[PDB]
RNA sequence: AACGAGGAAUUCCUAGUAAGCGCAAGUCAUCAGCUUGCGUUGAUUACGUCCCUGCCCUUUGUACACACCG
């Protein structure tokens, strides 16, 4: 076999750097404790639309995603949980309180369910995002509701304003908190078994759309 | 009902799962799998509950007679769980089979 | 591309430096006799080896992979390169 | 579908002459246009009417 | 269920506070009328 | 009021289908 | 074989409002009801249909529509349905003008129509009414609109006359598990179905024959509470 | 149920539809001969993936 | 001569100077060591550059940051600034230019705003 | 004794913007029941459309090729 070099004095520094950063060093890992290799839209038709390409870590990229038409689709997918987590009505605006939220629920997410927190998140959206909706038509007087298909973006968008809306809903007069039932409702979410709140929201859009095709 | 947590912090009730009215007697882990849990209560029945979809029972275990008050797993397999009541007739359950009745 | 020198040893290893500050960078370690032939292609991508052990290595030099490991009969002796045309010569020892 | 109709209505208005001689610029611009728009459905189709429709409308 | 009963139809706390209202909309009115004839 | 296309559209259709019933 | 529950006394069922939005139960509308307040003057009043009929005509509506009675005995039966009393279903109204009122399933109705009105008033100006206890309001007018309030797994459907004819017994066993039903009601004198047609899916009928509103609000209850065993 | 897939290729304009409604034609995906005009309700641009339940009908004008 | 360098970093209203020079392999962030940052959630957007490039690069310098102004995150970032164009242009005066440019190519292919700042000015139509 | 986030109607807004948090001043008109500065934190959703609502402009190629219509 054959081996490459690149290496002839191991790293001492000055200020001990912890081991947990060393190897973050060699791997990226989001918090330094989830990978993302291994990590994949199941789906076509959102491959473009959820970006998980670029690793990163920690959800907070400042850059400016918002000004042209799509960089909202550019913009990774963390960094909307984040985003739409904070979206609220006491709180706009506390975004390092809103990713410590997001910490704690990848972690309950992690020590429950095995398999890895951030393939629950991607999976989870890519089964609740809205297929086939409805929208009004006016028709002078003999209005209803009419089916159409939707784009990525809106589902996508659909999907995770429907998904943290549920989890506000759920902890809003409760002993639970948001960082719980959110983990709780993404991994339901990501199950796909008829008892989480966005979940039952999408079978109504889509039956909707079947009853007045 | 079972509150299960991680430790180290008493604050965050982790996970609040309701089982049957009656006292539930024990509460463990299994030991090959780790995402399953056993609770016995005193109605005669226990339950494994599945630490996903906690709304449910997993699946359940009847049969046995009266207060069952201990339950072990078993190291060689996964699948097979022993019930000691408080009438004698330890049991021995299949989990992979229908599981209504003991082996 | 004017920056790395290459030298190949006498017990394989194909060291490569750069000779901007005279630093060492990088170092492969493929064949088991000496080394007796080395070149880089023109445009940075791939690197080619020769030497006594029969031995003929291909290598990527924007990743550090091995792309190929070509064995033939007598030991190689003396290499040319020719970047026009991506072709080189060896010269053999029958 | 409505491609197909318009198709064969210039293979009619070719059986009908003096109606073409008259719109021979519009009925040009138009079919031309309409093919090399949706040329790769129509090309990678088969249908043997659809190929006379052609091989009488180019003559 | 428990059900319960709808609910639908103190004199000298409550005039004090008519009197307090009154106060107000006089001394009030009464500012307005001077500023203006002093303007 | 009907738009470009979908008027040339609908008397195409009916044109064709008199001309499709008369062959 | 299996033990009896632990504690056997007999507890109150969880009384409902819809902040739970989860619970699988049932809910009521009253279409269309003529609930309007007017200010004669030296008093406000409730509009009736019987005694001031040339004052109706004075500002010019239908006394042919503006009638409350309807509503009022609706009202009675449904509030006091054995199925009420299981806690299973509560009320919205939807009024002709189109203020949202969610009727709690605990509140007691007035049974005269002179104590209802004097009550429909307090409401219709005030916002909310207290209990004689005074620590819970009974009656919440809110926000349109209604499926922004209902629960998440619900089927709508309104009750006409043209419908094609069912059982409702038969439609309740054709419900899944966690499926609530949410049947809107016109409790107009004299109008077309067609205020909901937008917002529910489909007609339904529960004879050939017409009835009233409160007829057919105690069909529905009855076949509820004989698919439900209550 | 069979869902499907297609692309779409080309957005449609002038047409007299409401706003937020895009009318556009998509290329089915793993059939790469049939296309069909269809609408959209969210923002969508040129050379994107998009699901679709119902095969059979074209769409219209939405009034 | 010490063979030296210093740069600055700069996010909405602070300012962040770094010196570079050659040394024994530490880090000193105002006199105290990275370790020690404060919002202890971005402490590793602070580590960033380091773990994006490798660490033996470090291992043979010293880094001298001061900052002043600004809140957190904008003093989060202008450290984050400093070091990344900090270590360029060490890199870029005493060692050699190709070294300088991979290093130039992994930080700006990865996120640019470590090499040139936003000041947002606004856009009137 | 009122009160658990405030109905019907109605008003506004597309990035350092909505919102949140404070510190300073008190500039020949206004403002102290307040007014104006500065920094901090920083979002969701549109960026297309004339289909409704309204508004305007043009209905004469006039301007010099090619093209387009007539």
């Amino acid at each position: 076999d054959f081996e490459v070099v690149e290496e002839f004095t191991p790293v001492v520094l000055a200020t001990p750097i912890p081991e947990e950063v060393q190897q973050a060093q060699t791997e990226i890992k989001l918090f330094n404790k989830w990978s993302f290799e291994e990590v994949e839209v199941k789906d076509a038709s959102l491959v473009d639309y959820v970006q998980v390409r670029q690793p990163i870590f920690v959800a907070h990229t400042a850059g400016r995603y918002a000004n042209k038409r799509f960089r909202k689709a550019q913009c990774p997918i963390i960094e909307r949980l984040t985003n739409s987590l904070m979206m609220n009505g006491r709180n706009n605006g506390k975004k390092l309180k809103a990713v410590r939220i997001i910490k704690h629920t990848l972690d309950i997410i992690n020590v429950l369910t095995d398999q890895n927190p951030i393939q629950v998140v991607v999976d989870a959206i890519t089964n609740t995002g809205p297929r086939e909706d409805t929208t009004r038509v006016g028709g002078g007087g003999a209005a209803r509701r009419q089916a159409v298909d939707v784009s990525p973006l809106r589902r996508v968008n659909q999907a995770i304003a429907l998904l943290t809306i549920g989890a506000r809903e759920a902890a809003f007069r409760n002993i639970k908190t948001i960082a719980e039932t959110l983990a709780e409702e993404l991994i339901n979410a990501a199950k796909g078994s008829s008892t989480s709140y966005a979940i039952k929201k999408k079978d109504e859009l889509e039956r909707v759309a079947k009853s007045n095709r | 009902l079972v509150s299960v947590y991680d430790s180290y912090n008493p604050r965050t009730i982790l996970l609040s799962i309701n089982a049957s009215t009656h006292p539930t007697h024990v509460t463990k882990f299994h030991t090959q799998d780790n995402k399953i849990l056993a609770t016995a209560s005193d109605d005669r029945v226990t339950r494994l509950w599945d630490i996903s979809n906690a709304y449910e029972p997993q699946l359940e275990l009847t049969g046995a007679t009266d207060y069952v008050r201990t339950l072990s797993f078993i190291p060689a397999a996964p699948h097979l769980v022993a019930t000691g009541s408080y009438d004698g007739l330890i049991r021995l359950y299949d989990t992979r089979s229908s599981g209504s009745t003991p082996i | 591309c004017g920056n790395f020198g290459f030298i190949g040893s006498s017990n394989g290893s194909i060291t490569i430096y750069n000779m901007q500050s005279g630093i060492l960078r990088k170092k492969y370690k493929l064949h088991k006799r000496a080394v007796t032939g080395i070149s880089l292609d023109g445009m940075n991508r791939k690197m080619v080896s020769c030497g006594l052990d029969g031995i003929v290595g291909f290598y990527d030099f924007n990743k550090s992979t091995l792309l190929g490991k070509l064995k033939l009969d007598a030991p190689i002796t003396a290499m040319v390169y020719h970047r026009s045309s991506d072709l080189f010569a060896l010269a053999l020892d029958d | 579908s409505y491609v197909l109709k318009f198709l064969k209505f210039i293979d009619t208005v070719m059986q009908n002459k003096t109606l073409l001689h008259s719109h021979l610029p519009l009925i040009c611009k138009n079919l031309f246009f309409i093919i090399k728009f949706n040329h790769k459905e129509l090309v990678s189709q088969k249908n043997e009417e659809l190929k006379l429709q052609i091989n009488r409308v180019k003559t | 269920i428990p059900t319960h009963a709808p609910k639908y139809e103190d004199r000298t706390r409550s005039e004090i506070n008519k009197m307090k209202a009154q106060l107000k909309k006089e001394r009030k009115f009464t500012m307005k009328e001077i500023r203006k004839d002093a303007k | 009021s009907l738009k470009a296309g979908e008027r040339l559209m609908e008397a195409l259709d009916l044109g064709i289908a008199e001309i499709e019933g008369l062959e | 074989q299996k033990a009896l529950p632990a504690s056997l006394v007999p507890q109150a069922p969880p009384v409902l409002t819809s902040k739970d939005k989860i619970t699988k139960r049932m809910i009521v509308v009253l279409a269309m009801a003529s609930l309007e307040t007017h200010k004669i003057s030296d008093k406000y009043v409730l509009l009736n249909c019987d005694d001031h009929q040339g004052l109706l005509k004075k500002m010019g509506r239908d006394i042919s529509e503006a009638r409350p009675d309807i509503t009022h005995q609706c009202l009675l039966t449904l509030l006091d349905s054995p199925i009420n009393k299981a806690g299973k279903l509560q009320v919205y109204i939807q009024t002709s003008r189109g203020i949202l009122i969610e009727v709690n399933p605990t509140v007691r109705i007035p049974r005269t129509f002179k104590r209802f009105s004097g009550l429909m008033v307090q409401l219709l100006h005030k916002l909310s009414i207290r209990s004689v206890n005074s620590e819970e309001k009974l009656l919440k007018v809110i926000k349109n609109p209604i499926t922004d309030h209902l629960p998440t797994k619900c089927r709508k459907v309104t009750l006409s006359f043209d419908a094609p004819v069912i059982r409702v017994q038969d439609y309740i066993e054709k419900l899944d598990d966690d499926e609530s039903i949410c049947v809107f009601v016109g409790a107009m004198a004299r109008g077309k179905d067609n205020f909901a047609d937008e917002y529910v899916d489909e007609k339904v009928g529960l004879s050939n024959y017409p009835l009233s509103a409160s007829v057919a609000c105690s069909k529905f209850c009855h076949g509820a509470e004989d698919a439900w065993n209550i | 149920t069979p869902v499907t897939l297609a692309k779409v290729i080309k957005v449609l304009g002038r047409t007299g539809s409401r706003g937020g409604v895009t009318q556009v034609r998509v290329e089915f995906l793993e059939d790469t001969s049939r296309t069909i005009v269809r609408n959209v309700k969210g923002p969508v641009r040129e050379n994107d993936i998009l699901v679709l339940m119902e095969s059979e009908r074209e769409a219209r004008r939405l009034r | 001569a010490v063979p030296s360098v210093q740069t600055f970093g700069k996010k909405k209203s602070a300012t962040a100077v770094a010196h570079v020079k050659a040394g024994k392999g530490l880090i000193k962030v105002n006199g105290s060591p990275i370790t020690l940052v404060e919002p202890e959630i971005l402490r590793f957007k602070v580590y960033e550059p380091l773990l994006l490039v490798g660490l033996d690069k470090f291992s043979n310098i010293d880094i001298r940051v001061r900052v002043t102004g600004g809140g957190h995150v904008s003093q989060v970032y202008a450290i984050r600034q400093a070091i990344a164009k900090g270590l360029v242009a060490y890199h870029q005066k005493y060692v050699d230019e190709q070294s300088k440019n991979e290093l130039k190519k992994a930080f700006t292919s990865y996120d640019r705003t470590l090499l040139i700042a936003d000041s947002r000015r606004p856009e009137p139509k």
